[PDB]
C-alpha cells in the first residue's frame, strides 16, 4: 500500500526517462531524415507540370495506397489519413468502379480492414527497417502495375515543417487508356510535344507513368517517415510532460503517506506505553 | 476527483451499491443497463494511465469506442437539481426511472 | 542557538549595530529540542517533533529582528530531511524566513 | 485603523494565547454584530491556531488523532467560526463576516484542517501557486 | 441523533406509519463521542477513535 | 434451514456477544465434526469479531498494539 | 522451539554427530513471543514487535 506507491513511482520515473530517450532518437531520425525528403520533393514537380493533377477523375479502377508507419507510436498520423482514405473513397465512388487499397506500413493494414474490409488487397510492410531506396518503391510500384488500373491514388502526409503535416492525395493516370483521355482538351494537350523515343508515344507514356508512379510512391514514403519521426518527437514530449506531471502528483502522494505512517506508528507506540506508564 | 470535473451529483458509480441492485428486485432489464454502465465505466477506468502518458491516438479502435461511451454516460449520470438552480441557474429535472433506464 | 542570539543581541541593543548571525544548520536545532521533549517525557506532535515545535522555533526567530536600536539578520541553513518540504521540521522554518538562497552543484 | 481592532498573538507568545486570540478578537467583533452594525474578522492562519491547540493538548497528555491533532480541533473552529452569523430583525440585524486564513502545503486541500474549515465555512477562496509564479496576482482558483 | 429517532421511533413504534429520517451527518455523532471519550479515561482505538466506536 | 444453525450477534449486541459468537456458532458446528458427520461453519464478518475484541480489550486497559489491537 | 532445539543439541553434544533440525515457521517464535510481551509489563517497540525482538 505504502510500497504500491513506491514501487508506481519509480515505474513512471523510467516511463518518463524511456520517452525522453524514444523522443531524441526520434528527433535525430527526423534530421538525417528531412535531409533526403528534399532531395526526393524535385523530382516528383516535372511530372506534374507534364501530367497535371486530375484526383477526380472518372477512373472505372483503381488503386488507392494509404502509406502510414510501421510501429505505432506516432500519435494519430496513421488514422489521420484513413481519415482521409474513406473521404476519398466515397469521393470518387460516384459511378460503381473498382478499387483495390494497398496500404504501406503495419498501422495501415491494422486500420484499413477497420474500414474496408473487402477491396483491400495487397500490405506492404517493414518498408523503413533500413531506409526507404527508389529500387524498394519501384518494385512496391510494379506490384501496383500487377493490377492494371485506370489510376492510382496515394495517401501521405507532406513532411511541411516539424509541425505541421498535411495529408496529400498524389493521383497518376495509367497511360494510354485515362491519362491522355484527361488531355483531350481542344484536340489534345499532349500534342505541342515532339516525342524523341524509339517507339510510340502511347508507349513512352507507359515508361512514364510507371516513372511517375514510382517517384510520387519514393516520395510519399519518404515525406511520410520523417512526418512519422516529428510526430514521434512529440508524442513523447506529451508522454515525458505528462509521466512528469504524474510522477510530480505521486512523490507529494507519497511523502503524505510517509509522513502520516510515522504519525500511526508513534501514536500506536505512546498509547501502548501510556496504557502501562 | 468527479466533482473537479463538473459532474454534480458528484457519485463515484463504481463505489455507489445498493441491495435493490438485484435482477429478482429492480427488473431484468434495469439491472443489465446498470452492470452494462458499470462495465463500461470500469474498462474506462482501466485506460486512464495510458490515456494519461500515450495519449487517446495510441489505444485500439474498440477501447476507444469505450472510451469516448463512457465520457458520454460520465456527463450523462450529471443532472441539475431543482435546489441548486438559486445558484446555477439551470432548472432542475426529475428524471423518471423509465427515461433513465432506456435512456442509458 | 540561543547563545548565539545573545551575543549577537548585545551588538544591536547595546553596541546598535546591523549582525548576522549564522545558525549552521538550523535543522538541528529543531532535532535537538525534539531529543530533549522527547527526553523530558513529552507525547511528540506529528511526523515526530515536538509538541511544541512552533513556539521553539518561534522562540529562537522572534529575537532576530530589527528593532529601534539595530538589527540582527540572520542566515541559517535549511536541511530538508527526506528531500520533503511539507516535513514539518522545514515548514515551520520556512514560515519565518525572508529570504533562500539556493546554492547549487 | 479607523475601524480595525488588531489582536495579534505572535510565534514567540505562548500557545494558549495563540489559541485563544481568534476567540478574543472575535468577542471584539461580537460587538459589532450585536448592537446592529456589521463587523469583519480575519482569523489569520487558524492554521496556527491549530497548531497552538495541538500543543496544549499533547501537553496535557490527551490522545491524539489525525496528524496528531486533538479529537475536538474541529469543534475547536467550529464554535469560532459558526459565531460569524447574520442575524434577524428581532435580534438587530447585525452582522459578522468571517475570513479564515487557511495555509496549505503543497496544494493539498485534504488535509485534516484544512478539510474541516470546508466543512465550516460557506463558501473557499482557493489561492493557488502555480498561478501565483506566472504573476496572476490574486492568484484565485 | 438520538432525540431524533424517538420522534421517528414515535411514529413508527405507536403512530404506525412510514416516515423519513434525514440525518445529516451521523458522522458527528461518532465524532463527538470520540471528543468526550478522551476524557472518560480510556484507551485509545485505531486512528484517535473511541475503543466503543 | 432445516441443515442450517444461525448465530446472529449484530450489531446492537454487546462486543463480548460477537467476540463469541464465531466460538459458540463453531462449538454448535463441532457437534457434527465430533459425531462423525460434516459441518460448514462461516464466520461472517472475521474482521468485526476482532474489532469487538480490540474494543472489550482497551477497555480492560490491555496495552494496544498495532493498530491498537491486543496482542 | 527450544523445546525441539534440546533434542537436537543432545545429539549435537553427547552423541556427537549431525543433525538436521527443520524449523517451519520462526517467525512464529517471535510472534508468540509479542503476543504476551505487552501483559509482560513492556512498553512495545516498532511495528508490534516486543523490545527484546
Amino acid at each position: 500500500s505504502n510500497q504500491a506507491v513506491k514501487q508506481r513511482i519509480r515505474a513512471i520515473k523510467n516511463i518518463g526517462k524511456i520517452t525522453k530517450a524514444m523522443k531524441m532518437v526520434a528527433a535525430s531520425k527526423m534530421k538525417n531524415a528531412q535531409i533526403a525528403v528534399e532531395q526526393s520533393r524535385g523530382l516528383v514537380d516535372p511530372f506534374v507540370r507534364l501530367f497535371g493533377d486530375f484526383p477526380a477523375v472518372n477512373s472505372n479502377k483503381s488503386v488507392v495506397v494509404a502509406v502510414t508507419s510501421d510501429k505505432g507510436l506516432c500519435g494519430g498520423l496513421n488514422s489521420n489519413i484513413t481519415k482521409y482514405t474513406r473521404a476519398t473513397l466515397a469521393t470518387t465512388e460516384s459511378e460503381g468502379k473498382d478499387v483495390v487499397v494497398v496500404s504501406i506500413g503495419d498501422k495501415g493494414r491494422s486500420q484499413l480492414t477497420r474500414i474496408e474490409s473487402q477491396r483491400y488487397q495487397l500490405a506492404i510492410a517493414d518498408t523503413y527497417k533500413v531506409r526507404v531506396t527508389f529500387g524498394q518503391a519501384s518494385l512496391i510500384v510494379e506490384e501496383l502495375i500487377k493490377h492494371n488500373p485506370q489510376s492510382y491514388q496515394i495517401l501521405f502526409n507532406k513532411f511541411r515543417s516539424a509541425i505541421s503535416f498535411k495529408p496529400t492525395v498524389a493521383t497518376i493516370l495509367s497511360p494510354d487508356l485515362l491519362e491522355k483521355q484527361l488531355e483531350d482538351v481542344t484536340g489534345n494537350s499532349l500534342d505541342a510535344y515532339d516525342i524523341e523515343a524509339s517507339h510510340e508515344r502511347s508507349d513512352v507514356l507507359r515508361d512514364l507513368t510507371e516513372f511517375h508512379l514510382g517517384v510520387t510512391l519514393y516520395n510519399a514514403m519518404l515525406e511520410n517517415n520523417c512526418s512519422e519521426h516529428a510526430s514521434r518527437m512529440s508524442a513523447m514530449e506529451n508522454s515525458t510532460k505528462s509521466a512528469g506531471e504524474m510522477l510530480g502528483k505521486l512523490t507529494l502522494d507519497y511523502n503524505r503517506k510517509r509522513q502520516a505512517t510515522i504519525t500511526t506508528e508513534l501514536i500506536e507506540i505512546i498509547a501502548g506505553a501510556s496504557a502501562l506508564m | 476527483s468527479i466533482a473537479e470535473l463538473g459532474i454534480y451529483p458528484a457519485v463515484d458509480p463504481l463505489d455507489s451499491t445498493s441491495r435493490m441492485l438485484n435482477p429478482n428486485v429492480i427488473g431484468a432489464e434495469h439491472y443489465n443497463v446498470a452492470r452494462g454502465v458499470q462495465k463500461v465505466l470500469q474498462d474506462y477506468k482501466n485506460l486512464q494511465d495510458i490515456i494519461a502518458i500515450l495519449g487517446m491516438d495510441e489505444l485500439s479502435e474498440e477501447d476507444k469506442l469505450t472510451v469516448a461511451r463512457a465520457r458520454k454516460i460520465q456527463r450523462f449520470l450529471s443532472q441539475p437539481f431543482q435546489v441548486a438552480e438559486v445558484f446555477t441557474g439551470t432548472p432542475g429535472k426529475y428524471v423518471d426511472l423509465a427515461d433513465t433506464i432506456s435512456g442509458f | 542557538a540561543l547563545t548565539g542570539l545573545t551575543v549577537a543581541e548585545y551588538f544591536r541593543d547595546i553596541e546598535g549595530q546591523d549582525v548576522l548571525l549564522f545558525v549552521d544548520n538550523i535543522f538541528r536545532f529543531t532535532q535537538a529540542n525534539s531529543e530533549v521533549s522527547a527526553l523530558l517525557g513529552r507525547i511528540p506532535s506529528a511526523v515526530g517533533y515536538q509538541p511544541t515545535l512552533a513556539t521553539d522555533l518561534g522562540g529562537l526567530q522572534e529575537r532576530i529582528t530589527t528593532t529601534t536600536k539595530g538589527s540582527i539578520t540572520s542566515v541559517q541553513a535549511v536541511y530538508v530531511p527526506a528531500d520533503d518540504l511539507t516535513d514539518p521540521a522545514p515548514a515551520t522554518t520556512f514560515a519565518h524566513l525572508d529570504a533562500t538562497t539556493v546554492l547549487s552543484r | 485603523m479607523r475601524y480595525t481592532i488588531m489582536v495579534s498573538a505572535t510565534a514567540s507568545d505562548a500557545a494558549p494565547l495563540q489559541f485563544l486570540a481568534p476567540y478574543s478578537g472575535c468577542a471584539m467583533a461580537e460587538y459589532f454584530r450585536d448592537t446592529g452594525k456589521h463587523g469583519l474578522i480575519i482569523y489569520d492562519d487558524l492554521s496556527k491556531q491549530s497548531v497552538a491547540y495541538r500543543q496544549m493538548s499533547l501537553l496535557l497528555r490527551r490522545p491524539p488523532g489525525r496528524e496528531a491533532f486533538p479529537g475536538d480541533v474541529f469543534y475547536l473552529h467550529s464554535r469560532l467560526l459558526e459565531r460569524a452569523a447574520k442575524l434577524s430583525k428581532e435580534l438587530g440585524g447585525g452582522s459578522l463576516t468571517a475570513f479564515p486564513v487557511i495555509e496549505t502545503q503543497a496544494g493539498d486541500v485534504s488535509a485534516y484542517i484544512a478539510t474541516n474549515v470546508i466543512s465550516i465555512t460557506d463558501g473557499q477562496i482557493f489561492l493557488e501557486t502555480e498561478l501565483f509564479y506566472k504573476g496572476i496576482r490574486p492568484a484565485l482558483n
